[PDB]
């Protein structure tokens, strides 16, 4: 399966950018017979998406935030450069944050989506046969795995919209001593790492005090142009 | 291609099994 | 001499670790090395982007998970990711960065997945292991991290649902956590938190009564004689053990396991005022 979204298709600001991409199957059988059901499809989907997104966005936040903080303070340790750093960390920190995103909002969604659906259709029909109930349900659920990728890429991209300035207070520190070091006219290097680099690391894979070579920087760069749930953004 | 998965389906079902009891 | 030639094919794989064109080719080639290199988890751990890169390769699966298509191909590569990490949570060298990093809570999405195909059966067993290497080293910081990271729900929805073979290696995993006095206590502190565990333990006690097994017997039993221990759990178990390990139901599978007879025998007598 091959994600239909671009990171920039999606306006984020408000639960009105999921209107213009919301997938309405025209063959569905309850609005054949009934097209006035249609109107309540968007506030099904807009309710579903504002139950789910500040509580995904917190977990999925705070999932990935010490993963990303750690490996990156690893990686950058003997780095006097803190604009590599934060561009990283904020690379990987997208990617994982949209990752977690993805893996906790996804099932809940087909869940609310259709018992929303279910919901308004109800109240639209007050008492309904059992082959109107028929009807409901098979939209419901058609409606729901039609939509399912895009609410969550709604909330995807709200978690890395956050994410952003949550990664930064949690490297405020590490920012600090690399900006407090080049004011003494000196590089920024970890007395802790550099030695056990220097003493214990082989030649080949040790890192270096001189900043980091731009081609070991492919795996960060990769985070960037390939999200989970979103399309890459460039080849290769 | 469904050989390897094969393969290391078992070699794993073999790991798993000594790390349960021993 | 001649081994140090092959190190430097070590270092040039971990190296081709970072760039996406060369990371397959280079995770195959690890993956079968991680045996004979006693300290390749850290290298692993403190060369620039490696640990980065097999968490790219675990997050670049999550599309796969839901709708369930992970195909074989994809399982293989994984699950050669989760071998080098299983690589450095094994160390003790890197064990406890390990765990600073959070890096299991990345695998606890692949312990959700309830689809039946060997590709996702491969990948649960895979990270499955990976948290049973952790457990294997009897470290006060794994339970610790476990606890708190609620993967004991994650281990009992694999121990009522899952395969033979993932609920033997959920309950090993739940089992020492238990045989550790921090984690009976943790399970004994709340009735909220005892109560769902000792009801998937009698539900899987049904189970193994129409479809039996010999090790995950065994260590349904453990679990339960471990339980045994905490006084408020032991007031609990007399009224919520199952008949079937009080009566003769698992008599003649037990016939020849000394070890699972002793422990359940210990049990009885343990809930006996
Ligand atoms: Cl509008
Ligand atoms: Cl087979």
């Amino acid at each position: 399966p091959q994600p239909q979204y671009s990171y920039h298709d999606i306006n984020v600001y408000s639960l009105a950018g999921l209107a213009p991409h919301i997938t309405l199957n025209p063959t569905i059988p309850l609005f054949q017979a009934h097209p006035q059901l249609k109107q309540c499809v968007r506030q099904a989907i807009e309710r579903a998406v504002q139950e789910l997104v500040h509580p995904v966005v917190d977990r999925s936040i705070k999932i990935a935030m010490t993963t990303c903080e750690q490996i990156v303070r690893k990686d950058f340790a003997l780095d006097s450069e803190e604009s590599r750093m934060r561009i990283a960390a904020h690379h990987m920190m997208r990617n994982l944050t949209a990752g977690m995103a993805m893996i906790t909002c996804r099932e809940p969604l087909l869940m609310s989506i259709s018992t929303n659906l279910k919901n308004s259709f109800a109240s639209a029909l007050r008492t309904a046969s059992p082959q109107q109930r028929e009807m409901m349900d098979q939209a419901a659920a058609q409606l729901a795995q039609d939509n399912c990728e895009l609410a969550c890429c709604f909330i995807q991209k709200t978690a890395v919209e956050k994410a952003g300035p949550e990664m930064d207070k949690r490297l405020a520190t590490e920012f600090e001593l690399r900006k407090h070091a080049r004011q003494e006219g000196r590089r920024y290097c970890d007395p802790v790492v550099l030695t056990y680099q220097a003493e214990r690391m082989p030649e080949q894979i040790r890192l270096k005090v001189g900043g980091v070579d731009p081609k070991q920087l492919a795996v960060y760069e990769e985070f960037a142009r390939n999200v989970p749930g979103f399309l890459p953004t460039n080849d290769l | 291609d469904d050989q390897q998965l094969d393969h290391n389906f078992k070699q794993m079902e073999e790991h798993l099994a000594l790390m349960v009891e021993g | 001499g001649p081994h140090m030639l092959e190190r430097e094919k070590i270092y040039q794989w971990i190296n081709e670790l970072s760039s996406p064109e060369t990371r397959e080719n280079a995770l195959l080639e690890l993956s079968k090395k991680r045996e004979s290199v006693p300290d390749l988890a850290p290298m692993l751990w403190h060369s620039f982007g490696t640990i980065a890169a097999l968490l790219q390769e675990i997050v670049n699966i999550y599309p796969s998970i839901n709708p369930p298509t992970l195909t074989a191909h994809q399982s293989n590569r994984v699950c050669n990711a989760l071998a080098l990490l299983q690589c450095v949570a094994s160390h003790p060298e890197t064990r406890s960065a390990f765990l600073a990093a959070h890096i299991p809570l990345f695998l606890y999405p692949f312990l959700h997945t309830v689809s039946k195909t060997r590709p996702f059966e491969y990948l649960r067993l895979t990270s499955l292991g990976v948290i049973g290497a952790l457990v294997k080293t009897d470290e006060q910081e794994v339970i610790n991290f476990l606890l708190t990271t609620e993967i004991i729900p994650l281990c009992l929805r694999i121990m009522e649902s899952g395969s033979e073979l993932s609920k033997t290696v959920a309950t090993f995993i739940l089992q020492k956590i238990l045989l550790d006095d921090t984690g009976l206590a943790y399970i004994c502190q709340t009735y909220e938190r005892f109560s769902h565990v000792a009801m998937i333990l009698g539900k899987m006690v049904l189970q193994l009564s129409k479809e039996p097994s010999a090790r995950l017997l065994k260590h349904v039993v453990r679990c339960y004689l471990r339980l045994s221990d905490n006084p408020r759990a032991r007031e609990a178990l007399r009224q919520c053990l199952p008949d079937q390990l009080k009566d003769t139901t698992f008599a003649q599978v037990l016939k020849d396991d000394t070890t699972t007879k002793r422990w359940l025998a210990q049990l009885v007598k343990n809930l006996q005022e």
